[PDB]
RNA sequence: GGCGUAAAGCGCACGCAGGCGGUUUGUUAAGUCAGAUGUGAAAUCCCCGGGCUCAACCUGGGAACUGCAUCUGAUACUGG
RNA sequence: AAGGCGGCCCCCUGGACGAAGACUGACGCUCAGGUGCGAAAGCGUGGGGAGCAAACAGGAUUAGAUACCCUGGUAGUCCACGCCGUAAACGAUGUCGACUUGGAGGUUGUGCCCUUGAGGCGUGGCUUCCGGAGCUAACGCGUUAAGUCGACCGCCUGGGGA
RNA sequence: CUGCAUGGCUGUCGUCAGCUCGUGUUGUGAAAUGUUGGGUUAAGUCCCGCAACGAGCGCAACCCUUAUCCUUUGUUGCCAG
RNA sequence: GGCUCU
């Protein structure tokens, strides 16, 4: 859904230097300019379009999608995209065992709900106001971590990741559980744990917005279909 | 359903300021009477908790084994860390001729006719890993036919 | 040799005394002997009865014994048959006119003396101590206890080396003073010795 | 089966005998492979049977004795 | 080659590497026995002898102190020629060859680009650190393998006794 | 008689701030993580960070007494007017 | 500065 000079305008072809690169990205690197590898958008476009086709496959049958990025640059973009396509997001730190120890994290989803019930809607005023602030920074912390999935209830069916090494933990938890993985694999990353590899830059805000808007589109179109 | 066998229990220790802390380990293997096999290793302060943790991990992490009628398909070898393991398909009703942990894993594997031999170290954990690796990388005539791009009859 | 008795430490806050009377020093130790002898008698007689707490109160030279028990049918029999039989011997012991009241124990699985005596009876009839401790914990947490700790001690399974074991489920804050800790202790007289049982039960915090 | 640390790489090197030996064509046929013949005593072991009331046992026939020699071929490999 | 080699100059002299070509045409690898080299200490003969310093002597220390510390100090250390033939003689990893993802360097050549600066692109030799697959009991090794293979040699078979 | 057959009770390290578990993950495994790191505190006290998320016994508070004030009640206590 | 054994 995104053309190549669209990707080239956003800055998808950029990457990292030549002393940080993974030799598995050789089939994805075009060249090297200014001691920086260049991502072959000839292979970027049809792989991103294969991923969006499988996204339209899962959201056809109403699968659950989790957006994963905690790069402190695409945090708001991954939030606005998951609330656009009303799917679930992780913008701040992926908790270790969010998927595998779901039955334990569930008890903090429930704690976040009861704290939001009590304070905003429940109007749980008139307590010891210092504990009301300990409740406050508790609810702030729980919304900062678990707010994107508090309505998910069960395990998701597909995971879309911005960086395969900054978020390599979520890859392993998905790889154990048989959950498919769609990921933006930059030059310094490992493309083996990713079921659908998408080469491209990871720090570029324009490219993150391009990827996310193309996914929130083909998900809303797959939802309606 | 899924038959479950514990192979061995073991008491371990952990020395602290107060003294020795004892614990128990349990090595269990599960299987469906066919190629679906899986092992577990649990550990707790108490033996029934350890078997229950082991059966829990064994019911997941199952592995699929392309059996023949009731036996293997070719003489396969498996290693893990101390334990070279040889196993061989055998004639009908010759039994499971196998040592220790391999008998239990093949019994829940649904095999019934093997000629096995465990060389090296016979630590049950590593020898059950070596059998799981041997059965897992044992390949069928269909898989080799699709791989080489020929028929099964061209393979014989 | 370390821990204070949780009842005696909670006696002014959330726990009541089992003897609530007043006397001067002249008749104090005499009342207290009379209370001891009657608690002795009632425990031996109502051993099969699930008695928990014998409360003694004496106003106006008339003793009033309030027995808390899990089943009052075997203690009473007919209405004032066995109770009246025990009442006239209580008045014989105390030397004063007696009165017996019976408070039924809802949820006998949430009473420490009953649980410890049930475990003691099981150990006396030779059950596995761990099964008895498990079923006591599962039953109490099922019945709704916020936290239970049991502990047995000594000559377990006839083993010449005495050790203690204890299970815990839920939170049992002993240092919290406003905690409703029901604590009591039993003894099993096996053929191999004496097995001691302690039981802590946390019901919740009283907000006085 | 092993030899960094568990036993175990000579302190290092040159180097005779010895072991091994790139690639192509031709020849040889030594090795090798195939076949045939002779032999490899019988018994024994094994197979199919037979006989003692069964078995042990006895026994018929066969296979086997994986070897050696000669001859006839084969020529990819190794050697010449 | 290993042991090992450190002012400067000369004489004699060995080896390595690189660039282009030319030539010979498998002449090669390994190696029991054998032969040669082989730190320091030590031995022999003849010299030399500043410093250091086993031994030794004295002083202290200490319960003692045939030691550590101090003051001295002889063989020895040095040179020539011979002998010894050992070391934790260690990378505790035999030699030769082939293949197998990378990164940052050091050193030493060499080609090319306008050296438009000390730069830019390569291509050879040697070397250090990290580390992937894989291996390994683990530690760790990891294109200079302890990975995948081949050729040959040497060696091991419970601890002492030895 | 046996505290070296036991219960119970007590000392002690030490009112020291520590000790552990569940699930998850790593490791063939004993085990590890959590409980570590940066700060801070009397404190594993709190915050931030982080393959851990959580929970429990303990660290604290809840108790008593003292220290100031108020109201009520004033004898056997009090004496400003 | 040194300061043994159990
Ligand atoms: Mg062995
Ligand atoms: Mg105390
Ligand atoms: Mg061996
Ligand atoms: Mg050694
Ligand atoms: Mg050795
Ligand atoms: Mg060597
Ligand atoms: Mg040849
Ligand atoms: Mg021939
Ligand atoms: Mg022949
Ligand atoms: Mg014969
Ligand atoms: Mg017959
Ligand atoms: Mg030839
Ligand atoms: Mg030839
Ligand atoms: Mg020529
Ligand atoms: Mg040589
Ligand atoms: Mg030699
Ligand atoms: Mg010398
Ligand atoms: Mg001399
Ligand atoms: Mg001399
Ligand atoms: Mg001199
Ligand atoms: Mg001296
Ligand atoms: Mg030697
Ligand atoms: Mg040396
Ligand atoms: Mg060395
Ligand atoms: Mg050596
Ligand atoms: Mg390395
Ligand atoms: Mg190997
Ligand atoms: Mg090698
Ligand atoms: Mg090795
Ligand atoms: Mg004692
Ligand atoms: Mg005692
Ligand atoms: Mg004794
Ligand atoms: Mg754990
Ligand atoms: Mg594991
Ligand atoms: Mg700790
Ligand atoms: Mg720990
Ligand atoms: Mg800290
Ligand atoms: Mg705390
Ligand atoms: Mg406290
Ligand atoms: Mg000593
Ligand atoms: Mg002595």
């Amino acid at each position: 859904t995104v053309s190549m000079r669209d990707m080239l305008k956003a800055g998808v072809h950029f990457g990292h230097q030549t002393r940080y690169w993974n030799p598995k990205m050789k089939p994805f690197i075009f060249g090297a300019r200014n001691k920086v590898h260049i991502i072959n958008l000839e292979k970027t476009v049809p792989m991103f379009n294969e991923a969006l086709a499988e996204l339209n496959k899962i959201a056809s049958r109403k699968g659950k999608i989790l957006f994963v990025g905690t790069k402190r640059a695409a945090s708001e973009a991954v939030k606005d995209a998951a609330l656009s396509c009303d799917q679930f997001f992780v913008n701040h730190r992926w908790l270790g065992g969010m998927l595998t120890n779901w039955k334990t994290v569930r008890q903090s989803i429930k704690r976040l709900k009861d704290l939001e019930t009590q304070s905003q809607d429940g109007t749980f005023d008139k307590l010891t106001k210092k504990e009301a602030l300990m409740r406050t920074r508790e609810l702030e912390k729980l919304e900062n971590s678990l707010g994107g999935i508090k309505d998910m209830g069960g395990l998701p069916d597909a995971l879309f990741v911005i960086d395969a090494d900054h978020e390599h933990i979520a890859i392993k938890e998905a790889n154990n559980l048989g959950i498919p993985v769609f990921a933006i694999v930059d030059t310094n990353s490992d493309p083996d744990g990713v079921d659908f590899v998408i080469p491209g830059n990871d720090d570029a805000i324009r490219a993150v917005t391009l990827y996310l808007g193309a996914v929130a589109a083909t998900v809303r179109e797959g939802r309606s279909q | 359903e899924l038959q479950e066998k514990l192979i061995a229990v073991n008491r371990v220790s952990k020395t602290v300021k107060g003294g020795r802390i004892f614990s128990f380990t349990a090595l269990t293997v599960v299987g469906d009477g066919n190629g679906r096999v899986g092992f577990g290793y649990g550990k707790a302060r108490e033996v029934p908790a350890a078997i229950q943790k082991a059966m829990e991990k064994a019911r997941r992490n199952m592995i699929n084994v392309a059996l023949n009628n009731g036996t293997l398909q070719h003489p396969v070898k498996g290693v893990h860390t101390g334990s070279r393991v040889f196993m061989q398909p055998a004639s009908e009703g010759t039994g499971i001729i196998a040592g220790g942990a391999m008998r239990a894993v093949l019994e829940v594997a649904g095999v019934h006719n093997v000629l096995a031999k465990a060389y090296g170290s016979t630590n049950p954990i590593n020898v059950v890993r070596a059998t799981i690796d041997g059965l897992e990388n044992m390949n069928s005539p269909e898989m080799v036919a699709a791989k080489r791009g020929k028929s099964v009859e061209e393979i014989l | 040799g370390q821990k204070v008795h949780p009842n005696g430490i909670r006696l002014g806050i959330v726990k009541p005394w089992n003897s609530t009377w007043f006397a001067n020093t002249k008749e104090f130790a005499d009342n207290l002997d009379s209370d001891f002898k009657v608690r002795q008698y009632l425990t031996k007689e109502l051993a099969k009865a699930s008695v928990s707490r014998i409360v003694i109160e004496r106003p106006a030279k008339s003793i009033r014994v309030t027995i808390h028990t899990a089943r009052p049918g075997i203690v009473i029999g007919k209405k004032g048959e066995d109770v009246e039989k025990l009442r006239k011997v209580v008045a014989d012991i105390a030397g004063v006119p007696a009165q017996i009241n019976i408070a039924e124990v809802r949820k006998p699985e949430l009473d420490a003396k009953l649980v410890a005596d049930s475990i003691t009876s099981q150990l006396e009839r030779r059950v596995m101590f761990r099964r008895a401790m498990k079923r006591a914990v599962q039953n109490a947490m099922r019945l709704g206890a916020k936290g239970i700790k049991v502990e047995v001690s000594g000559r377990l399974g006839g083993a010449e080396i005495a050790r203690t074991e204890w299970y815990r489920e839920g939170r049992v804050p002993l240092h919290t003073l406003r905690a409703d800790i029901d604590y009591n202790t039993s003894e099993a007289h096996t053929t191999y010795g004496v097995i001691g049982v302690k039981v802590w039960i946390f019901k919740g915090e009283i907000l006085g």
